[PDB]
């Protein structure tokens, strides 16, 4: 019956579903919590690597707040 | 761990390159009354173990007058290609944000027509030398009228970074603006597309292809937060889209090569053309020209 | 037959024909497999008397 | 047996585990069938064994074998009729 | 033990090899066109799997249906040598059994046997669509009891 | 009687150049083609399930032969020989003998099964019934000896496939 | 520029062993003639043989050869617009219509009891009846038939790419087609107003209403329309003889030449005796040579047959319908592209059983 080819495009469906999603959670990961920071234009990467010195551990991602300032 | 995104997505890419064949034979099996690999596993999910292994245990004879240089690096570029153009698509949150990604993605699958043209000559053989004669030059007609539905496309998006995509569509599908475009776009998919590896090669270009024909003109809402809901609008528009592309691989008897030709020099690339200068000047016409950052 | 009212509307729009009116298969249309006893008939010639073969 | 199905597939069957000192568990083909149920099965008629068995008769075989070829059980042909110019047969004698 | 793995090794391959063959078809008679008609809906002989056409070099069971004539003697004998192995072929029919119903004819040669040798043997005339996808049947068991790698491990 | 198969042109109205404009620049008979084949896709195959269930066949199927026997157990052949003369590939090879009871019956009977046409002509020669191809096709082989049969082989077949040739002959006495 | 073809790979003695075989055995012959139809041919060698044995068939018998006539006709004409098909691509109308091709093989093995190669047709009638209810199931596949028909048109009439990779391209004049010996459907798609049915009836055609689907322009496309409306214009005729089906005799009443009943085999002893002689050597027919040619599914089909005044005949001349059309191949692929020369033998419609004879 018709509905046989379900089982065929399902498990490849998970098949293209595993490249999004992983890269995602990477992303979540790798950059702990907000997203990989992307940088079309040097003013952003500028920017980044403004993060990466102020964070003090040579992380982009780890960012402070009015915490930081006197 | 950026390496484990790597094989997080060629090797599942590669299986679905692999699975996806067995949709093939079952669609076109139930579509012409019959049912397709069924006997081998429930539902031939198995069938695709049936026939990669053997193949691989299948001895590779070797043409007599076979260039083994050649005959052995065309294969390697033709699946270095078709598991390369999918790192930079904009799929949740792409692997690479080339700025110019809808360049790369050309220029990199335009280099195919290498390998078919390698293989040929490495044969050398009157078919082979022919053969590839003619899907070079069906081929290597075929990016005009790509390169130019694509150009056209992007005057109302805004660069050429696949993930401003998302952006530019998120109200409407991008098709509704570019429709005559999108027949234009898809129709020309269709042509452009060691024996082992040709099946992965050409392969992971229809998925791929019909990924990029989804993320171009069918888009979807990538809320910030939550990423699955992009994940599963995108994978759900390219398999509508590839039963399309295999809806007609049995529906139609196949091109004649001059009106191959024909079709596009003569009633594809001056249409083209024409619908390139109307959306060169809408944006202009209508103010509406787009951010590029 | 079997496929209900909802998969029947697609397949006759999409053909745009009335497809459940006469099918490509036979569920139930056909003779029994097996048959009554039948009766051959007769011919010209069974008869006994001026049927000689020679006119 | 089945009427909803259509015809070809109304009756179908799925076979034994043992046949003849054969298991069989994924291999199938089609000469396990025994002739009484041939009949029925490919549809050449409509009364199956149950309601019409098939006249007793002794030179019947009383086990059905399925297709033997590839088996150590082949078959082999040879010559059914006798010798034909049979060899004189000599004397022993010691000589003359 | 290593016997043991062999047999494993040797069982996994070969159910493939009993699974995905591709049938290089020689449409040479009636013969031929039954076969097509076994690729029909009625009895589906690709849902267990092998394609149709195949092509040359992507086959590996060649049918060889239909009246072999010596017309034809030396382009068979030249494909066969192209199919790479593992290769086995199926004479279908009785004209390519051994001639069938031009044995005595001055034109082909008697059987399909005296050009390649053969696996599996279809008679028919024609042979039934299921008559030969039952041979087919048979030349998948026969690959199911193959000892190759079990023959080297031995040597 | 005749008709003609295309003798139709094309009317040069507004409606009807619209209409074939309409089906060039955006394809609409393409679209039909695909709305037929997906109708097809959404209805049931017509595939059945080998061996589990076999297409449909009729009483008078011939396929694999047999000698039969009377309800005694005698063989129903007389050597007369009719099906050697009709054979029409002359698979047919028979010798008679004086049989020592008297019956006098043949001593070989071999068809040569890979030289046969299954064209029927033989057992509607046999004055007795004799020689009847069976309803199995199933008996392919991997060798060419096996195909060559005998009349030991004959009436093990015979022995074996009597239910149905019992049965099938009696379904088609009265027609043939 | 060139076009001469390499045929003879299928090549069998046919006609040297025809020689040999005495003319019941003669007959399997014409059913393994042509590899695409099966049963149209012993129409052509029966209605040979019985024109010189000066011996008609029973009325019903000839209802019964027209109505397998057509059968066959629909037979040939799925497999060459199918093969057609998918030697251009197009490979679902090739599966649907092979669908329905298992239907009349079914029906094939209901009357003949094979598949195929039926040997249904003999000189003098039918050698089998028709079994009981076999009409009706003939009546069922009918009724059901040309709503598949249009199905193939649908999908084929009307597309652009089949249409365009078929009009125009392989086109032969009247003269040159009707010169070069061409018939079946080359001559009525070139526009020749020629049938055999029509022209002249044999057997029963007379009493039948149809037409002839002829066609202007001469290219295959319009070759491809003369087979489809044929297959409508066959499905009328099936729906007459069916509907017209006369009760009598399968074979002549004439035991000289039509084997006796079975049960007066076991009855009466000149039953016992001619099927005897009938068996060993066969009816003797007189001397004569006549060449009867029969509307055949795919062309004109005849047999130039010489009979030396014995069981045997002297020599058989079968005129293959693809022999001449294949003749042709240089006439109809002349400046075409290479691509297009599949089509042509796709249109030109060669089987290899006949042409290699
Ligand atoms: C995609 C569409 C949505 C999912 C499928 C929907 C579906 O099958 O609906 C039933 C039915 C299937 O087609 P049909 O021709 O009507 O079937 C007639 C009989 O059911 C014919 O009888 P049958 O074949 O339905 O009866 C037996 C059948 C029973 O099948 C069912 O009951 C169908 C549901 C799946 C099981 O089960 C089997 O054959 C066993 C093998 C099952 C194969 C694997 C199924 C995987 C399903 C998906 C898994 C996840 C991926 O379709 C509809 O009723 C309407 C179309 C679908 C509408 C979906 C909702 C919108
Ligand atoms: C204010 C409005 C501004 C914009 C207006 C734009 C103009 C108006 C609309 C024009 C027509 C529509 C756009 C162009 C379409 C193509 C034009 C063309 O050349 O057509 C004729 C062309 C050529 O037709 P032809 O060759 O028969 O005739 C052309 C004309 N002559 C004879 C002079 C050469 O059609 C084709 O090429 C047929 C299809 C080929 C591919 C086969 C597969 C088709 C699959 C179809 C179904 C799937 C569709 C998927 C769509 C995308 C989904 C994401
Ligand atoms: S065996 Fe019979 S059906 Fe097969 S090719 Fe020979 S003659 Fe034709
Ligand atoms: S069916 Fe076979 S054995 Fe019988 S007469 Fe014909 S060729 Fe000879
Ligand atoms: S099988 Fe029949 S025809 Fe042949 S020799 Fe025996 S009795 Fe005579």
């Amino acid at each position: 019956m018709w509905f046989e080819i379900l089982p065929g495009i399902a498990v490849m469906a998970a098949c293209l579903f595993i490249p999004g999603m992983a890269t995602a959670h990477i992303h979540k990961f790798t950059n702990g919590g907000k997203e990989k920071r992307v940088a079309h234009f040097s003013y952003q990467w500028n920017l980044m690597e403004r993060d990466r010195c102020i964070s003090g551990v040579n992380r982009y991602h780890v960012t402070k707040g009015l915490e930081n300032i006197d | 761990m950026f390496m484990i995104n790597i094989l997080s997505l060629i090797i599942p890419i590669l299986l679905a390159v692999a699975f996806l064949t067995l949709v093939e034979r079952k669609v076109l099996g139930y579509m012409q009354l019959r049912k397709g690999p069924n006997v081998v596993g429930p539902y031939g999910l198995l069938q695709p173990i049936a026939d990669a292994l053997k193949l691989v245990t299948k001895e590779p004879l070797r043409p007599g007058t076979s260039s083994i240089s050649m005959f052995i690096i065309a294969p390697i570029l033709g699946l270095s290609l078709a598991l390369t153009m999918w790192v930079p698509l904009p799929m949740p949150y792409p692997l690479i944000n080339m700025n110019l990604g809808v360049l790369f993605m050309l220029a990199m699958s335009s280099l195919a027509v290498y390998s078919i043209l390698w293989s040929g000559w490495a044969s050398n053989s009157k078919y082979a030398l022919i053969g590839a004669l003619r899907a070079v030059a069906q081929t290597i007609s075929y990016e005009v009228t790509l390169a130019i539905i694509l150009l056209s496309v992007l005057l109302m998006n805004g660069s050429y970074t696949l993930s401003t995509l998302i952006t530019t569509q998120e109200h409407i599908w991008m098709i509704f603006t570019s429709w005559p475009l999108a027949m234009m776009w898809f129709i020309s998919t269709l042509a452009e597309t060691p024996f082992a590896m040709f099946f992965m090669a050409e392969y992971a270009n229809i998925i791929m292809m019909n990924a990029f024909t989804a993320i171009l003109f069918l888009g979807a809402s990538h809320d910030p937060h939550t990423p699955e809901l992009y994940t599963i609008n995108f994978v759900l528009k390219t398999l509508a889209l590839t039963i399309t592309f295999l809806w007609i691989r049995a529906s139609y008897p196949r091109f004649r090569y001059d009106q191959l030709m024909h079709l596009l020099w003569k009633s594809f690339l001056p249409l083209t053309l024409a619908l390139c200068m109307w959306h060169i000047s809408l944006p202009i016409m209508t103010a509406s020209i787009p951010p590029q950052s | 037959a079997s496929a209900t009212r909802v998969i029947q509307l697609l397949r006759n729009w999409a053909s745009g024909r009335d497809l459940q009116a006469k099918l490509q298969l036979r569920y139930q249309e056909i003779s029994k497999r097996t048959q009554p006893p039948p009766k051959l008939p007769v011919g010209p010639s069974h008869k006994l008397s001026n049927n000689y073969y020679c006119t | 047996e089945d009427n909803k199905q259509f015809f070809g597939r109304h009756r179908w069957v799925i076979y034994t585990t043992e046949m003849n000192g054969r298991d069989t568990f994924w291999d199938v083909d089609g000469s396990m069938v025994p002739p009484e149920w041939h009949r029925w099965l490919h549809c050449m008629t409509d009364d199956p064994p149950t309601t019409k068995p098939p006249t007793a008769r002794k030179y019947i075989w009383t086990n059905h074998k399925f297709n033997v070829s590839g088996t150590p059980q082949q078959y082999v042909p040879y010559s059914t009729t006798r010798k034909k110019i049979q060899e004189w047969v000599p004397p022993s004698t010691p000589y003359k | 033990r290593g016997e043991y793995v062999v047999a494993k090794l040797d069982d996994l391959v070969n159910w493939a090899r009993r699974s995905s063959l591709w049938p290089m078809t020689f449409g040479l008679a009636c013969c031929a066109v039954e076969m097509m008609h076994m690729a029909a809906p009625r009895y589906d002989m690709d849902r267990f799997g092998v394609v149709f056409r195949a092509s040359p070099r992507q086959s590996d069971v060649m049918i060889v249906a239909g009246t072999l004539t010596n017309k034809m003697a030396p382009a068979l004998r030249k494909v066969y040598d192209q199919m790479p192995e593992p290769r086995y072929v199926v004479s279908m029919g009785s004209c390519a059994n051994g001639g069938g119903y031009y044995h005595y004819s001055y034109s082909v040669v008697r059987g399909c046997d005296r050009i390649v040798p053969v696996d599996i043997y279809v008679p028919g005339c024609p042979p039934t669509a299921e008559a030969l996808l039952y041979g087919i049947l048979q030349l998948q068991r026969k690959i199911k009891r193959e000892k190759r790698l079990r023959i080297w491990y031995r040597r | 009687t005749y008709k003609f198969v295309n003798m139709r042109e094309p009317s040069m109205d507004m409606k009807s150049v619209t209409d074939r404009a309409a089906q060039t620049l955006l394809w609409t008979e393409l679209v039909r083609g695909l709305g037929m084949t997906l109708s097809y896709l959404f209805r049931e195959p017509a595939t059945i399930n080998y061996p589990f269930e076999k297409g449909p066949l009729s009483p008078r199927f011939r396929g694999e032969h047999a000698l039969r026997r009377y309800p005694s157990g005698e063989e129903r052949c007389i050597a007369c020989k009719l099906c050697e003369a009709v054979c029409p590939a002359q698979a047919i090879t028979i010798e008679a003998e004086p049989r020592a009871d008297g019956s006098r019956r043949t001593t070989r009977y071999d068809i040569d099964m890979t030289k046969c046409i299954y064209c029927g002509f033989c057992q509607e020669a046999c004055p007795v019934d004799a020689i009847v191809e069976g309803p199995n096709f199933e008996f392919s082989t991997e060798t060419h000896e096996e195909l060559l049969y005998n009349k030991e082989k004959l009436l093990n077949n015979g022995d074996k496939w009597e239910a149905e040739i019992a049965a099938n002959i009696q379904a088609d006495y009265l027609y043939r | 520029r060139k076009c001469d073809p390499h045929i003879g790979l299928l090549h069998r003695g046919t006609e040297k062993l025809i020689e040999y075989k005495t003319y019941l055995q003669a007959l399997p012959y014409f059913d393994r003639l042509d590899y695409v139809s099966m049963m149209c041919n012993e129409q052509a060698y029966s209605l040979a043989v019985e024109k010189l044995l000066n011996i008609q068939p029973p009325p019903r018998a000839q209802w019964i050869r027209v109505l397998f006539g057509e059968i066959t006709r629909l037979l040939n004409h799925i497999m060459a617009v199918t093969t057609h098909a998918l030697d251009i691509g197009a490979m679902t109308p090739f599966f649907w219509m092979f669908e329905e091709r298992e239907k009349m093989f079914e029906f094939y093995e209901r009357v003949s009891g094979a598949r195929m190669h039926a040997a249904y047709i003999r000189p003098g009638g039918v050698h089998q009846d028709l079994p009981l209810g076999l009409l009706d199931d003939i009546y069922e596949f009918s009724k059901n038939f040309s709503f598949r028909i249009d199905e193939l048109e649908e999908m084929l009439t009307n597309n652009r790419i089949w249409r365009n990779r078929t009009v125009d391209i392989g086109v032969v004049t009247a003269e040159d087609a009707l010169n070069y010996g061409f018939s079946g459907v080359m001559l009525r798609g070139s526009g020749i107003q020629w049938d055999l049915r029509k022209t002249q009836p044999y057997d029963v055609y007379d009493q039948v209403e149809f037409d002839v689907p002829i066609g202007s322009r001469g290219d295959c496309y319009d070759r491809y329309l003369c087979r489809v409306e044929e297959m409508r214009q066959s499905l009328r005729i099936i729906s007459q003889c069916l509907n017209k089906m006369p009760p009598g005799e399968i074979k002549v009443d004439d035991a000289k030449v039509s084997p006796p009943k079975r049960a007066e085999m076991k009855t009466s002893m000149e039953s016992l005796i001619h099927h005897f002689k009938l068996y060993t050597e066969g009816y003797q027919v007189p001397p004569g040579a006549t060449y009867t040619a029969i509307e055949a599914p795919k062309g004109e089909f005849g047999v130039y047959l010489v009979s030396d005044g014995s069981s045997r005949p002297y020599r058989c001349k079968i005129k293959a319908p693809g022999f001449a059309h294949l003749a042709g191949l240089d006439k109809m692929s002349k400046g075409h592209m290479l691509a297009d020369v599949v089509a042509i033998i796709g249109t030109q419609d060669i089987v290899f059983g006949e042409v290699d004879r």
